[PDB]
């Protein structure tokens, strides 16, 4: 918690409070100038609550007093906090104006809101003349900069209470909040700068929850010897594919292949498994013969012969979800002692005990669909729900990649947030092509967690270099743009 | 990049 | 009708006849100006009839003189209206010059003819000297400007009414006419430009008919939140293909997928439904287990428990025409409580009866052969038959989408007129990939209607947007060639 | 006058008074759209008075309903012209706004004012209402657009009849008025343009007072034959300078060289004569023996003598306005049978009536200072007065150029107004150029006309092809500018 | 826009 | 050129 | 311009 931050930097390093919140003010008009470019020509209608975020307001009102056209402070609280008091005091001085009372035209005579109403300190369902001037801001068409967090977005969740502010720009101060990376909140944000307001930098780093990043990237990637050959790069099974789903496993094994494994094998009904190839022939496709289409105990001493001689085994894309299958997928995870990567179908029929016995490593890629059959909750209850995610992850010894526009990456201990992408992978193989990435970076020698997060960042980034309308993306383009996303981010 | 991350 | 607009214009409203006559040449005028840059060294022949289309000329020719090198009128009436005469009347005063004998060699002495004998005052064949000068004009190379329409065009059907002048440019009033929408009209009009003449807006946007334009395309198409999922962007099941015809199921899964739909299924006899996912294994082709390579009722309760699970089903590309396939459609469109794209052979089979006694929505994509069949009319009568196609709609409460070089929608209430597209499209192929875009984007929340409009405008864009030259686009390239189309229009 | 162009437009063609104003509405719709660009995001107040200038006002308004933002209409006047009643009607038909009582904050919900208060039915001081709202919109800052001439304006002389109406636009009708060509007019109509509203083009060119254009600029300048020698080009003498003003003479044998003139000789008061050639040895510089340092009877016999072997004789610039200076300029004026331009201390001492028995011609060049003492009137009275520069001309036979921001040429039955230039030439030296200038143009056979009317066009050009701060502008800079004039020119 | 529609 | 001139 | 003048 930044509030944790907030009171050791003031209590035990001993940096005034007011200090503080003298930084976050000019931090604010500072990111408005780089946004907005001179501000002198503008006039400014700024919302300030009575707690901290609207001393934090009347900070950015004071700073801007003659030097821009005009500025107007409406206070919208009751009582002030004491710093909030102090620099609504310093806005007086200096000759500033404040109304209590807000007017439905008021909006008219200004050209930039600066959103000061609340910030972390949000509890509860706005209502009232609170409800109403956010949504007499909402319909007026002004640029709206948010102070920390657009007021009425729960910085814990991201989630609307009742109403929220939504801002063209919003500054936040030391990290990011869940809630600008979690939706809606990450919708409502806008543009997003954090603002170093001087805390040590050794308190805003042990943070346990953040954003995959470039950098961290980057610096995941592993490394191409120029004296190599393909077992350097190891070797993926993929255990996909039925009659009704023939296309899956060739997403998931050309995933595996872009990110630069070093053979790639996929175990797929006979004669599904020849698709493959006639599209990708430098994937090895081969034949399990089957009874009606589907896997079955009867494939089982095969696959785990087949998985002897790689380094790691995914499961699961174009299974299908019948009882075969659920028996098929259960004994195979409880005898392979192999790293696995455990996607749609193989969880669909999962029993979670067997995660527990397992020895060997395990990554899980539900959709929140999935997820909540897994845990036997609603969708709305696991959709964003990282601590669910978090407690998932430490109960069952895995890691725990929950998929949506910001997907959650987790292991227990540590939790990601990735937000590359957009809504071209909301369409069906855009999936199956990560499980393949996912086991691919494993197999060259990243952790299970490690693999994880370079991946989504990846197919995420790689959806964004798509040419044309990203809602024309399909997953075969996905597939080619891969190399590209790693080109860059190198 | 003093001030401000994106 | 121009005419009912006309007259509330001049009667109700209070604008002179006069005034709209000279608004009107005028913008011939300053039309000609913006085709042809500085008119002052091209010399002009006008030929006017005695209606109020060679009024229009008259006033064209009055204006132009003293600013080009020359103005001659050949007035080719009897008798002329009141607009008409007075319009003669100021021409001559100006010093113009008249002739009423039309000579074969005055083509030569002229860089410019301006058609202004008949507009939608046409009735009738042309014939005479209306129609030895018209010949005349069209054998000349000169640059022709036609006044409303090409004279000869039946402005209400693009009919040719026995010869028909060829111009370079249409400047029309008000609102483009059906008859330089429909072939042949639209290809004699030449380019194209509506003039506002004065009449009130109100009246110019009550017109029940139109053009679909790139800005009511734009509006249209669907949103794509952020936080999205493929299930919110829909679910199409495809019903198609056969031992025959292996190929068409791909365009229209492919046509689904590549408009934005989240997830698309294909039902096809097996083996062939292979052949779908060799080429794309994003699509999912679901193997129907058939008797002879065809649907038929032995399918029935698998595709009703196949639609239960999706938003639309289109249903008929690559079928096939014989008997099993018959009574499999029309039992099939009975029992299905979903929206239905109905194309190729499910058109050829369909029992009409079956569409009034459902009362889930359905859109029907003929060809003029395959609507010419189901009404048991000829091509030739069916082809550009927008009433026909009107009234079809109406009765059997569907949309109708009926494909030509300029392609008509219609639900019996509103008729769009679609113009984008080239000869690229006339290539077997073409039509399947429509059929998948139109159930696309039902499945996202279009209309039958909005999801017609929208498509047969994308559909014909993507074709222009082909690189090369047009009569060597096929189905594939065009399925490519879609998210640039979208970009664009956005 | 244009409203002799009307009236016989109307009563003698036939063109009904409503078409014209209709021709009249429109163009200043076109020219709005020619400068902003779009205008349906803009909102219009249309200021109407009673005449016809607020009947083109109400065609304004009314042809921008509905497709614009915004339109209301002021209405000012009290009585109604029959075609402003009509139009005025008409706006109401089409569900226009109109409201008699102006608010000083109705210039707010505004970002165009079309100004149809006044035309050219303006009579008398502008006071009252008329007056205030006026004011109110030259406070404004909104884009303001004036109707025929700016509310306020003089048509006739450019006069502000106690306020006007200061335009960034103003639209014309049929030729520009004499009040947008003369200060403080021109200056208030900001850009000019003239609009074509359909009157014969015959009645359009029969207008005896003009704007000198390019065109005819380039027509008039003489030819330069391949075969030639100086011989071809002329010769000039100036008699000029004095032992007060050394370098008057070389500014005026310059501008003689630089036009194109084939020999320049200056006679100029030893010793100087010796600066002239000092600076710019083409020139041949005669030394004149005199008593004092100034031209007197002493001299008569030599200038007349220099004067046989010349085409044109420029006197005056330099020479001093003394007793002996007079007496020489009036002998020899009424002995030489040369053209003659006449400028600067020879206009002076200029007897009048030695001008009446000249049989030879003469240019006069004064500024309004030099011609105020010479008529014995006072500057005000002079200044722009284009009238009495008419009757000068015609009672005296000659040419005259009253020199100023805009320039007068006449010979008493061609008035040519002259509107090139900055204020660069608002220095003294600038008006020795131009002397030299048009001898120059006289000594390669134009007219004394023709000669003043390209000078002082290119004259002013030359200024305005500065290339730093036109207050900086000297003489000299000038002189070298004129070449590249000329050929900017061709 | 205001007179041509294309 | 038609309509305006300069 | 806000912070620094030069
Ligand atoms: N080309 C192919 O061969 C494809 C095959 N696929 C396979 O289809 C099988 C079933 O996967 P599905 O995900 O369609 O169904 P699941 O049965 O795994 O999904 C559970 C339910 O969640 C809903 N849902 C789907 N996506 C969701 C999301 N992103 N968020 C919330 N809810 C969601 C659906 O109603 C679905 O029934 C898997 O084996 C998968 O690999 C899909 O990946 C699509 C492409
Ligand atoms: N690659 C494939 O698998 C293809 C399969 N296709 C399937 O072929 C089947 C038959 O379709 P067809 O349209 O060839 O024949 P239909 O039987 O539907 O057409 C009726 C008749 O109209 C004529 N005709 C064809 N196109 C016409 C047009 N544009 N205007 C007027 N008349 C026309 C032909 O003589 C044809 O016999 C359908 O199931 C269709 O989906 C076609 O779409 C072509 C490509
Ligand atoms: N470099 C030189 O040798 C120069 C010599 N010059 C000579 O100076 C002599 C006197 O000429 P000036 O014009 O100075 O004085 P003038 O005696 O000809 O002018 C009459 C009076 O009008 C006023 N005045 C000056 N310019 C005016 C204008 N543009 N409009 C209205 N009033 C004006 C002055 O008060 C001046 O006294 C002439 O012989 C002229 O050629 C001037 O051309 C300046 C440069
Ligand atoms: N540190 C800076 O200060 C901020 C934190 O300041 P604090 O004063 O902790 O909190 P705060 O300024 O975010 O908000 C607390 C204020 O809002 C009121 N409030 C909270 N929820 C409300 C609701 N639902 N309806 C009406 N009023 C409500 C509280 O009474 C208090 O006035 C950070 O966001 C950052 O800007
Ligand atoms: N409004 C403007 O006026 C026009 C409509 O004016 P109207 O006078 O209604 O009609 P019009 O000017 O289009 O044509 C009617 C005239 O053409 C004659 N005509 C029609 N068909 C003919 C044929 N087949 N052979 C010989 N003559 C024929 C009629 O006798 C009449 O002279 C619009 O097109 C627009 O230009
Ligand atoms: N032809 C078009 O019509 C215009 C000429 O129309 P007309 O009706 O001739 O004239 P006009 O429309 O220029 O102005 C005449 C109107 O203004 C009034 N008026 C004139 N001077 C006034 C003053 N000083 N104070 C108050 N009211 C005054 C007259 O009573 C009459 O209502 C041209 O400018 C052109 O726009
Ligand atoms: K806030
Ligand atoms: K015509
Ligand atoms: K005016």
């Amino acid at each position: 918690h930044m509030k944790e931050i907030d009171e050791l930097t003031i209590k035990e390093y001993g940096v005034d409070s007011r200090i503080l919140m003298e930084r976050a003010g000019i931090s604010v008009v500072l990111a408005m100038e780089e946004e907005l470019g001179n501000l002198s020509d503008y006039r400014f209608l700024v919302l300030c609550g009575g707690g901290n975020n609207g001393g934090d307001g009347f900070v950015v009102a004071r700073n801007l007093l003659g030097v821009v056209k005009d500025v107007l402070v409406v206070f919208l609280g009751k009582k002030k906090t004491p710093d909030c008091e102090y620099n609504y005091g310093l806005y007086k001085k200096f000759g500033g104006k404040v109304v209590e009372q807000f007017e439905p035209s008021i909006l008219n005579e200004f050209d930039v809101v600066v959103d000061a109403i609340f910030g972390t300190g949000l509890r509860g369902e706005i209502t009232g003349e609170y409800a109403e001037i956010i949504n007499l801001v909402n319909k007026s068409g002004k640029v709206v900069v948010s102070v920390d967090v657009p007021s009425g977005i729960d910085s814990n969740t991201g989630k609307v209470l009742r109403t929220a502010v939504k801002a063209d720009l919003t500054v936040t101060f030391g990290v990011p909040k869940i809630g600008h990376i979690l939706f809606p909140g990450r919708d409502l944000t806008g543009k997003l700068k954090v603002a170093n307001i001087g805390h040590p930098v050794h308190l805003i780093n042990s943070i346990n929850r953040y954003v995959i990043t470039r950098e961290m990237v980057r610096s995941l990637l592993p490394e191409r010897p120029r004296d190599s050959h393909k077992g350097t790069y190891g070797k993926v099974l993929i255990i996909a594919g039925s009659r009704l789903y023939s296309g899956a496993p060739v997403l998931s094994g050309m995933g595996s292949l872009k990110v630069g494994t070093g053979l790639v094998k996929l175990a797929v009904p006979f004669p599904q498994n020849l698709i493959a190839t006639s599209r990708f022939p430098e994937l090895i496709s081969v034949p399990i013969d089957t009874e009606k289409g589907f896997f079955s105990l009867q494939n089982l001493q095969e696959c785990l012969e087949l998985s002897k001689d790689v380094d790691v085994v995914a499961i699961g894309p174009g299974l299908g979800n019948n009882e075969h299958v659920r028996e098929f997928v259960n004994e195979f995870l409880k005898t392979l002692e192999k790293p696995a990567v455990i996607d749609a179908d193989a969880i669909n029929v999962l029993d979670t005990s067997v995660l527990k016995e397992r020895k060997s490593p395990a990554v899980l890629t539900p959709h929140p669909g999935e997820m909540a059959r897994l845990v036997k909750k609603t969708v709305g209850d696991v959709k964003y729900n990282y601590e669910l995610a978090e407690e998932f992850a430490k109960e069952n010894d895995c890691v725990l990649v929950l998929k949506s526009a910001t997907t959650i990456v987790t292991d227990g201990e540590k939790t990601l947030f990735n937000i590359t992408g957009n809504t071209g992978l909301s369409k069906g193989g855009s999936g199956d092509v990560l499980t393949g990435m996912i086991a691919g970076f494993i197999a060259q020698g990243l952790s299970p967690l490690e693999a994880s997060t370079v991946s989504v960042y990846l197919h995420g980034f790689a959806a964004e270099l798509f040419e044309q309308d990203e809602r024309g993306l399909t997953a075969s383009e996905l597939l080619r743009l891969i190399p590209e996303a790693i080109r860059r981010l190198k | 990049a003093w001030l401000f991350e994106a």
